[PDB]
DNA sequence: GTCCCTGTTCGGGCGCC
DNA sequence: ATGGCGCCCGAACAGGGACTG
């Protein structure tokens, strides 16, 4: 029927009004499937008939759901929702079956016809008009009909709640999981309960979408009394990927690595870059071919996951790939894991891999706190001691929660650290570099307390960019200890965070040189202020692209 | 009973759309209590999406106590919200800071502003989506609830400052400043005083604040590194001094040096840095608090539990200039250091200059927003971005 | 001021319900 | 057609340092 709970209170935009578009042609099949609905809606008072004083319209359509045999009467409200007021959604987030605790008896029905049973504000029906009918109830695709849908649900859903505190429902939409510590028997009393509450509520729930038994299908798994899997997911199988075709790929491939453990996606990702057209072919490269390979290994073996127990700790081991990627796992018990899970996301110019550890105990502790209100403990491959010298040295306030070190290669290191006082016995490099705005021309180069002087010159460069040159052509002349002094605090702040990858190849290369080195201290003076030996390099590099 | 005052926002903007932050269960099931036994005495009302405002909310529990406190981060809504400081407050032994949060719930709030004070409260693994609510008094952390209050506020604390000239009562938001001269022991008996003085309706120590001073190196023998170092220090220096000079000990390096190498410092040199020193003692120049401009407080992390700041509004302007020492133990937390020394130097500024100091803080955005609310305390939140602060500034007031 | 570099937020595409 | 969340990417921004005459 149709809820007798209140409507919300929905406006316009100030200034608009409601969309006046006309209807396209459809297809025999479509216009039957309508008029079968539209007939039984208009005598359950669910749509209301017009006239002419009715100046708006709306197209329509109908699609397949997902038991492919009744047909859904979507709406092309495109432009109504442009014109419609701003609602703040209260759907935070998505439930996961790695935070539902172990229950005795577990039920999960869905409403039926959600939409269509919830009222529709009185003063806003005007504008759901269409060819002629206006909604009563809340129509599909209005930019509203979810968020008020989920709110009234949840005020339905409020005295029951209220009434029962340790039945556990799980609410979105209009499915429900309902879970409870009571026999079989006082278990179904309680879903009656429910029901009728319900039903007083002007919600039906149909046994035809009433499961009893496990397993449960719920949210896209399968819940079992004791564990839970992910519905079977088919990659797809091609010869030449295109554009849309690899975001289907790694999407899905995201979506596995839930459960999954291993996944990677870097590469597969890295071939979007520059690209605008979705059905656009690329071809793809030979190191994506066995990240993929890799990743069809894993789905083809069975996986699953177990539920949530508070009395036990959460526990979150962290491993390491390649290419700047690393996958978890959240489990309570050795080899029972709650979920899994992966991070790539690569934040910044410049890092090294304690950033990128750091940066993924952060999404884990978020992550863990929306799915089970609490910080997990984590085991890092990553020795006490590396840690400690990081932090102590680092200029940012960094931090990890209580962690544990984990023998599991590879581990997490800074590959060169950068001395604290100069190096008796090693030369003494003065590096500097300069570059011309207008014709970009720019000269890199240093000079040593030895006698020794080069100057490069550079085409198409940046001021920024002589300085990186200068200090790797040091670099590249000097003996395994070097003492480096610069006037360019860009190019000391960069190398000062002992980065192992960077996005430049200069860097790059850079970052192999002090790899190579024994030891290297780098030093900072003002620049222009007539300091040696730094007044002697700017000279040499100033000259014939400068004053 | 008591009318309403109407309030509206700034010309030309709408109210806060802030989303709301993951919360712990402990978090969770502390506002929900909250909000039922503020919902049960009609200080907020349920709401629907029909609102498409929101402001994030959490809670706190305060030291060792089985109470938390509901805290909503109402500084964006503040910022659109429609617009004597006691110099002797910061010259008193002991100022106790009180909360006098619960007396905004005895006033409404104008109903067409309601709206504009809406939060939500999550649920653990989405079990259900947000409950939201909205204000029908006035909200604790509204910059409009102690400006509406404030006629109430003098009625009630006039019989107090009358019997008690020698105490300066300053309030800032939900807080209320008590300081006085009095012996510690009598203080307190003075602070229940008033807190007994303030059920009849409905440790801080400024004067032992100190500045750390820029402090320069003291070395029997300089290498060419040492005085490199200390030039490049005083031309930073000199932005703020301009009376720091550099020439005599600029010359000593004149040509290409090792940095190991030993100079020795001549009579004209060493006469120039000991005349540095004594600039650095003297106090800057020609800084004025502008109270219609934002406080800027920089932090450096130092090391070894140690944080130096400066609060100031203009370049090299500094107002103050202080450090904050810690644990020097293996279990230090950066996070947990870092968000009490933004309570220090964010009271210091309420005693100070009565006004909240936007922070530039040297910490990765996500690796704050995940850990702050944990160690928080206090019933502000003073508005704060995220710096990639250069290596420079730190070694500019290291100790040493 | 302009020009460079870097970090964050934004809305596209796909995935999931 | 709509809403949520996720991932990835590239546009637009803001904030700071170095530079010309
Ligand atoms: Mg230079």
């Amino acid at each position: 029927p149709i809820s007798p709970i209140e409507t919300v209170p929905v406006k316009l935009k100030p200034g608009m009004d409601g969309p006046k578009v006309k209807q396209w042609p459809l297809t025999e099949e479509k216009i039957k499937a309508l008029v079968e609905i539209c007939t039984e809606m208009e005598k359950e008072g669910k749509i209301s008939k017009i006239g002419p004083e009715n100046p708006y319209n709306t197209p329509v359509f109908a699609i397949k759901k997902k038991d492919s045999t009744k047909w859904r009467k979507l709406v092309d409200f495109r432009e109504l929702n442009k014109r419609t007021q701003d609602f703040w959604e209260v759907q935070l987030g998505i439930p996961h079956p790695a935070g539902l605790k172990k229950k005795k008896s577990v039920t999960v029905l869905d409403v039926g016809d959600a939409y269509f049973s919830v009222p529709l504000d009185e003063d806003f029906r005007k504008y759901t008009a269409f060819t002629r009918y206006q909604y009563n109830v809340l129509p599909q695709g209005w930019k509203g009909s979810p968020a008020i849908f989920q709110s009234s649900m949840t005020k339905i859903l409020e005295p029951f709640r209220k009434q029962n505190p340790d039945i556990v429902i799980y609410q979105y939409m209009d499915d429900l999981y309902v879970g409870s510590d009571l026999e079989i028997g006082q278990h179904r009393t309680k879903i009656e309960e429910l029901r009728q509450h319900l039903l007083r509520w002007g919600l039906t729930t149909p046994d035809k979408k009433h499961q009893k038994e496990p397993p449960f299908l719920w949210m896209g798994y399968e819940l079992h009394p004791d564990k839970w899997t992910v519905q079977p997911i088919v990659l797809p199988e091609k010869d030449s990927w295109t554009v849309n075709d690899i975001c289907k790929l790694v999407g899905k491939l995201n979506w596995a690595s839930q459960i999954y453990p291993g996944i990677k996606v870097r590469q597969l990702s890295k071939l979007l870059r520059g690209t605008k057209a979705l059905t656009e072919v690329i071809p793809l490269t030979e190191e994506a071919e066995l990240e993929l390979a890799e990743n069809r290994e894993i789905l083809k073996e069975p996986v699953h996951g177990v539920y949530y127990d508070p009395s036990k700790d959460l526990i979150a081991e962290i491993q390491k790939q390649g290419q700047g990627q690393w996958t978890y796992q959240i489990y309570q018990e050795p080899f029972k894991n709650l979920k899994t899970g992966k991070y790539a996301r690569m934040r910044g110019a410049h890092t090294n891999d304690v950033k990128q550890l750091t940066e993924a105990v952060q999404k884990i502790t978020t992550e863990s706190i929306v799915i089970w209100g609490k910080t997990p403990k984590f085991k890092l491959p990553i020795q006490k001691e590396t840690w400690e010298t990081w932090w102590t040295e680092y200029w940012q306030a960094t931090w990890i929660p209580e962690w544990e070190f984990v023998n599991t290669p590879p581990l997490v290191k800074l590959w060169y650290q950068l001395e604290k006082e100069p190096i008796v016995g090693a030369e003494t490099f003065y590096v500097d570099g300069a570059a011309n705005r207008e014709t970009k021309l720019g000269k890199a180069g240093y000079v040593t307390n030895r006698g020794r002087q080069k100057v490069v010159t550079l085409t198409d460069t940046t001021n920024q960019k002589t300085e990186l040159q200068a200090i790797y052509l040091a670099l590249q002349d000097s003996g395994l200890e070097v003492n480096i002094v610069t006037d360019s605090q860009y190019a000391l702040g960069i190398i000062q965070a002992q980065p192992d990858q960077s996005e430049s190849e200069l860097v790059n290369q850079i970052i192999e040189q002090l790899i190579k080195k024994e030891k290297v201290y780098l030093a900072w003076v003002p620049a222009h202020k007539g300091i040696g030996g730094n007044e002697q390099v700017d000279k040499l590099v100033s000259a014939g692209i400068r004053k | 009973p008591i009318e309403t005052v109407p309030v509206k926002l700034k010309p030309g903007m709408d109210g806060p759309k802030v989303k709301q932050w993951p919360l712990t269960e402990e978090k969770i099931k502390a506002l929900v209590e909250i909000c039922t036994e503020m919902e049960k005495e009609g200080k907020i009302s349920k709401i629907g999406p029909e609102n498409p405002y929101n402001t994030p909310v959490f809670a706190i529990k305060k030291k060792d106590s089985t109470k938390w406190r509901k805290l909503v981060d109402f500084r964006e809504l503040n910022k659109r919200t429609q617009d004597p400081h006691p110099a002797g407050l910061k010259k008193k032994k002991s100022v106790t800071v009180l909360d006098v949060g619960d007396a905004y719930f005895s006033v409404p709030l104008d109903e067409d502003f309601r709206k504009y004070t809406a939060f939500t409260i999550p649920s653990i693994n989405n079990e259900t989506p947000g409950i939201r609510y909205q204000y029908n008094v006035l909200p604790q952390g509204w910059k409009g609830s102690p400006a509406i209050f404030q006629s109430s506020m003098t009625k009630i604390l006039e019989p107090f400052r009358k019997q008690n000239p020698d105490i300066v009562i300053y309030q800032y938001m939900d807080d209320l400043y008590v300081g006085s001269d009095l012996e510690i022991g009598q203080h307190r008996t003075k602070i229940e005083e008033l807190r007994q003085h303030l059920l009849r309706w409905g440790e801080l120590h400024p004067d032992k604040w100190t500045v750390q001073p820029i402090v320069l190196p003291e070395k029997d023998s300089w290498t060419v590194n040492d005085i490199q170092k200390l030039v490049g220090k005083l031309n930073w220096a000199s932005q703020i001094y301009p009376g720091i000079k550099v020439r005599q000990l600029s010359k000593l390096l004149r040509g290409t040096k090792a940095l190991t190498e030993v100079i020795p410092l001549t009579e004209e040199a060493e006469l120039e840095l000991a005349e540095n020193r004594e600039i650095l003692k003297e106090p800057v120049h020609g800084v004025y608090y502008d109270p219609s401009k934002d406080l800027i407080a920089e932090i450096q992390k130092q090391g070894q539990g140690q944080w130096t700041y400066q609060i100031y509004q203009e370049p090299f302007k500094n107002l103050k200039t202080g450090k904050y020492a810690r644990m020097r133990g293996a279990h230090t937390n950066d996070v947990k250091q870092l968000t009490e020394a933004v309570q220090k130097i964010t009271t210091e500024s309420i005693v100070i200059w009565g006004k909240t100091p936007k922070f530039k803080l040297p910490i990765q955005k996500e690796t704050w927003e995940t850990w702050w609310t944990e160690y928080w305390q206090a019933t502000w939140i003073p508005e704060w971005e995220f710096v990639n602060t250069p290596p420079l500034v730190k070694l500019w007031y290291q100790l040493e």
